[PDB]
C-alpha cells in the first residue's frame, strides 16, 4: 500500500518535472552529472526490471510479506529511476528530450500502480492463473516502456532502430524470398566474403570506439548494419542461384544466425553506450564479436 | 526460480516423449505450449541475471 | 572565517528538498562530533588529574586530535550550514563567533596541555569550564541541542552540593586531623584531602563540560570515570578516617563521606536516565505498557516452557487489569461519554484476550 502511495509520489514529483518543462528550466543537482546519468538510468532499468521478476516469482508462490517487500523494492528503483530521469531532464537542452522523458516515466509508473493493485489482489486471493497471466503480460508492456525510457537518448535510438530494421530485413527475407538475378556462385560468394570481413571489421573499430566515444560507435554501428544488409542479400541471392534446396536452407541458416549474431552483438553494444566504465560487459561485448566472427566463418 | 525451471524442464521432458514419431502438429503444439512457460522462465533468469547491484565486484 | 562558495540551489522543489536533507545532516554530524570535542577534553581532564612521571600522554594527544579533525569538520559542515541560512535569511555570523569561540577555547585548553605550562591545573579547569560554555552557545546557535534544560540543571545543583558536602569532609578530617596524636600520617590525610578537593573540581569542570554534550554516550562514559575517580578520593578520605583513633568525629566524616558516595549515585543515575529519556514527557500508562511489552517479548521469546508462561500470563492478566481498572477511573473523569465506552470496548477486548491467555 506504501509502494502505491509512493507511485502517487513519484506522479506528484514528476508534475513538479512537467512544471519544470514548461518553465524550460531544471537546474542539475550539484552531484548529478549527465554520463551518472546514464549509468544511473541503466543500472535502475537493469534493477526495477529484476525487482519485477522478483515479484512474478513471489506471486507464483503467493501470499507473502516477500511478497510486499519486493513491492517496495520495485518502488524505490522506481525512485531511482525517477533520480535519473529528473537528472537527464536537468541536463538536456532539446524540449522533445525531456517530454519523451516525462511521458515514458509517467507511462511505466502508472503501469507500475496497475501491478501494485493486482499483486495487492494477488495477495488477496490464492488460487488463480489468469492473474498470473495478467501480472505477467502487464510486467512485459512496463518492459516495453522502460525500453522506450533508455532509448530517449537518440544517438542510441537510430542505431538501435537500425538494429531491428536488419533483423526486420532479414525477416521478411526470411519467408522463402527467392530473387530473380541468380548470377554465378563464384564472384558473389567471394564478394560474400569480402563483406563478411567488413561486417566484423566493422565490430573491430565498434569495440575501438567503445574505448572512444559514442557518436563515433553509433555511426560505426550504422555503417555495420547496412553492410551487414548488403551482406544478407547477397545470402538471398546466393540462396536464389543455389542448386540446392538443401544448401539453399543451409545458407539460410548461416545467414539468420548470422543476424542473430549481429543482433546480440548491437545489443550489447548499446548496452555499453550505457556505461564508458563497466569493462565485464565490455569483454562480454568481445564475446559476441567472437560469436558473430564464428557465423561468419560457419 | 529454479524449480520454476525444472518444473517446465519436465514438460519438456513430456515433449520429447511424445513429439518422438508422431509428426502429428498436436504434438508441436504441445511442445511449443511448454516451451513458452520455460521461455518466460528463461525471461526470469535473466532478469534476475541483470541484477546490476548484485552483477559485479571490478577490480581496480 | 571565509563563507563557502553558493553552488546555485534552484528554485526547483526537490533542490530545496536536497538542500535541506543536507542541512539536517550537517546539523546532526556537527552535534555528534562537537560532543566528541567535549568528550575529548574530558579525557584530558581526567589524565592530567594523575601526576607526571606515570602520564601517558598517548590518549592526550587522541584527544586533541580528534579536537582537531572536528574543528576541521566544524569549519566544513557548519560553512554550509551558514551558506544555506544566508540562502533563506543569512545570519550565519552568531554560528560563526560560536564556532570561533569554540576553537579559541580549545587552543587555550592545549595551552594548559604543554608540560611547559607549569600552571595549575584549576586554571586548566577554568579553560574546560569555558569548553563547555562554548559549547552550549553553539549547541543553542543551532539550537539542536538543549531538549529540556531541567535534567542539566539538576545535574549542575546536585554536583555543586556534592562539591559542599566535600568542602565540610574536608573540614571534618582537617579537625579529627588535627586530633591525631602521630605526625606524618595525618600528613597523608592531607594529601587525601588535597585530591578529594582536585577530584571534585574536576568533577565540576567535567559537569560543566558535558552538560551541553549530554546525548554522547561517550559523555556518560567520561562522567562515569569521573566518579570513579572521586570515589577513589572517597576512600582515600576513608583511609584517611582510618588514620585516626576511636572517636565519633571520624565516624562524622565516615557519614559525610557515605552521602558523598549517595549524592554521586544520584547525579549518575539522573544523568543517566536523562540521557536515557523519552522525547516527550510521562504518557499515560507507560510504565504499565512498557511491563507489558517486557511479557510480551518474554513469551515470544519462549515457546514450549509453559513453566514460564504461566509466570508470565499471571503478571500479564495483572497489569492488564490494572490498566482496565484505570482506564475505568479516567472514563469516569471521561464526559463525552463516546471516550468512557469506547475504553471501556477496549479493555473489555483486553479482558478477553487475557481469558484465552488463562
Amino acid at each position: 500500500d506504501s509502494a502505491l502511495s509512493v507511485v502517487q509520489n513519484l506522479e506528484k514529483d514528476l508534475q513538479e518535472i512537467k512544471a519544470a518543462a514548461r518553465d524550460g528550466k531544471l537546474k542539475p543537482l550539484p552531484g548529478e552529472t549527465m554520463e551518472k546519468c546514464t549509468q544511473d538510468l541503466g543500472n535502475s532499468t537493469k534493477a526495477v526490471s529484476s525487482a519485477i521478476a522478483k515479484l512474478l516469482g513471489e506471486i507464483a508462490q503467493g501470499n507473502e510479506n516477500y511478497a510486499g517487500i519486493a513491492a517496495r523494492d520495485v518502488a524505490g528503483g522506481l525512485r531511482s529511476l525517477a533520480q535519473a530521469a529528473r537528472g537527464v531532464a536537468a541536463l538536456t537542452s532539446d524540449p522533445a528530450v525531456q517530454a519523451i522523458v516525462l511521458d515514458t516515466a509517467s507511462d511505466v509508473l502508472d503501469k507500475a500502480s496497475s501491478l501494485i493493485e493486482e499483486a495487492k489482489k494477488a495477495s488477496g486471493h490464492p488460487g488463480d492463473p489468469e492473474s498470473q497471466q495478467r501480472l505477467a503480460q502487464v510486467a512485459k508492456a512496463v518492459t516495453q516502456a522502460l525500453n522506450r525510457c533508455v532509448s530517449c537518448l537518440p544517438g542510441q535510438r537510430d542505431v538501435d532502430n537500425a538494429l531491428r530494421a536488419v533483423g526486420d530485413a532479414s525477416k521478411r527475407l526470411l519467408s522463402d524470398l527467392l530473387p530473380p538475378s541468380t548470377g554465378t556462385f563464384q564472384e558473389a560468394q567471394s564478394r560474400l566474403n569480402e563483406a563478411a570481413a567488413g561486417l566484423n571489421q566493422a565490430a573491430t573499430e565498434l569495440v575501438q570506439a567503445s574505448r572512444g566515444t559514442p557518436q563515433d560507435l553509433a555511426r560505426a554501428s550504422g555503417r555495420f548494419g547496412q553492410d551487414f544488409s548488403t551482406f544478407l542479400e547477397a545470402g538471398v541471392e546466393m540462396a536464389g542461384q543455389a542448386p540446392s534446396q538443401e544448401d539453399r536452407a543451409q545458407v539460410v541458416s548461416n545467414l539468420k544466425g548470422i543476424s542473430m549474431s549481429s543482433s546480440k552483438l548491437l545489443l550489447a553494444a548499446k548496452a555499453l553506450s550505457t556505461d564508458p566504465a563497466s569493462p565485464n560487459l565490455k569483454s562480454q561485448l568481445a564475446a559476441a564479436a567472437r560469436a558473430v566472427t564464428d557465423s561468419i566463418n560457419q | 526460480s529454479a524449480k520454476e525451471v525444472a518444473n517446465s524442464t519436465a514438460n519438456l521432458v513430456k515433449t520429447i516423449k511424445a513429439l518422438d514419431g508422431d509428426f502429428t502438429e498436436e504434438n508441436r503444439a504441445q511442445c511449443r505450449a511448454a516451451t513458452a512457460p520455460l521461455l518466460e522462465a528463461v525471461d526470469n533468469l535473466s532478469a534476475f541475471a541483470s541484477n546490476p547491484e548484485f552483477s559485479s565486484v571490478p577490480a581496480q | 572565517d571565509d563563507f563557502e562558495t553558493l553552488p546555485p540551489l534552484g528554485q526547483d522543489a526537490a533542490s530545496k528538498a536536497w538542500r535541506k536533507n543536507k542541512m539536517d545532516e550537517s546539523k546532526h554530524e556537527i552535534h555528534s562530533q562537537v560532543d566528541a570535542i567535549t568528550a575529548g577534553t574530558a579525557s584530558v581532564v581526567n589524565l592530567t588529574a594523575g601526576d607526571p612521571a606515570e602520564t601517558d600522554y598517548t590518549a592526550v594527544g587522541c584527544a586533541v586530535t580528534t579536537i582537531s579533525s572536528n574543528l576541521t569538520e566544524m569549519s566544513r559542515g557548519v560553512k554550509l550550514l551558514a551558506a544555506l541560512l544566508e540562502d533563506e535569511g543569512g545570519n550565519g555570523r552568531p554560528l560563526l563567533q560560536a564556532a570561533k569561540g569554540l576553537a579559541g577555547a580549545v587552543s587555550e585548553l592545549l595551552r594548559s596541555a604543554q608540560p611547559a605550562s607549569a600552571e595549575p591545573r584549576q586554571n586548566l579547569l577554568l579553560a574546560a569550564g569555558n569548553v563547555g560554555q562554548a559549547s552550549g552557545e553553539l549547541l543553542q546557535q543551532i539550537g539542536e541541542s538543549d531538549t529540556d534544560p531541567h535534567f542539566q540543571d539538576v545535574l549542575m545543583q546536585l554536583a555543586n552540593a556534592v562539591a559542599s558536602a566535600a568542602a565540610a569532609l574536608v573540614l571534618k578530617a582537617k579537625s579529627v586531623a588535627q586530633r591525631t596524636e602521630d605526625s606524618g600520617l595525618q600528613t597523608q590525610v592531607i594529601a587525601a584531602a588535597t585530591q578529594c578537593a582536585l577530584s571534585t573540581s574536576q568533577l565540576v569542570a567535567c559537569t560543566k563540560v558535558v552538560a551541553p554534550t549530554i546525548s554522547s554516550p561517550v559523555c556518560q562514559e567520561q562522567l562515569v570515570e569521573a566518579g570513579r575517580l572521586v570515589a577513589k578520593a572517597v576512600e582515600g578520605c576513608v583511609s584517611a578516617s582510618q588514620a585516626a583513633t576511636e572517636d565519633g568525629q571520624l565516624l562524622r566524616g565516615v557519614g559525610a563521606a557515605a552521602t558523598a558516595v549517595t549524592q554521586a549515585l544520584n547525579e549518575l543515575l539522573q544523568h543517566v536516565k536523562a540521557h536515557a529519556t523519552g522525547a516527550g514527557p510521562a504518557g499515560r500508562y507507560d510504565q504499565a505498557t512498557d511491563t507489558i511489552l517486557t511479557v510480551t517479548e518474554n513469551i515470544f521469546s519462549s515457546m514450549g516452557d509453559a513453566g514460564e508462561m504461566v509466570r508470565q500470563a499471571r503478571i500479564l492478566a495483572q497489569a492488564t487489569s490494572d490498566l482496565v481498572n484505570a482506564i475505568k477511573a479516567d472514563a469516569e473523569g471521561e464526559s463525552d461519554l463516546e471516550n468512557s465506552r469506547k475504553l471501556l470496548s477496549a479493555a473489555k477486548i483486553l479482558a478477553d484476550a487475557t481469558a484465552k491467555m488463562v
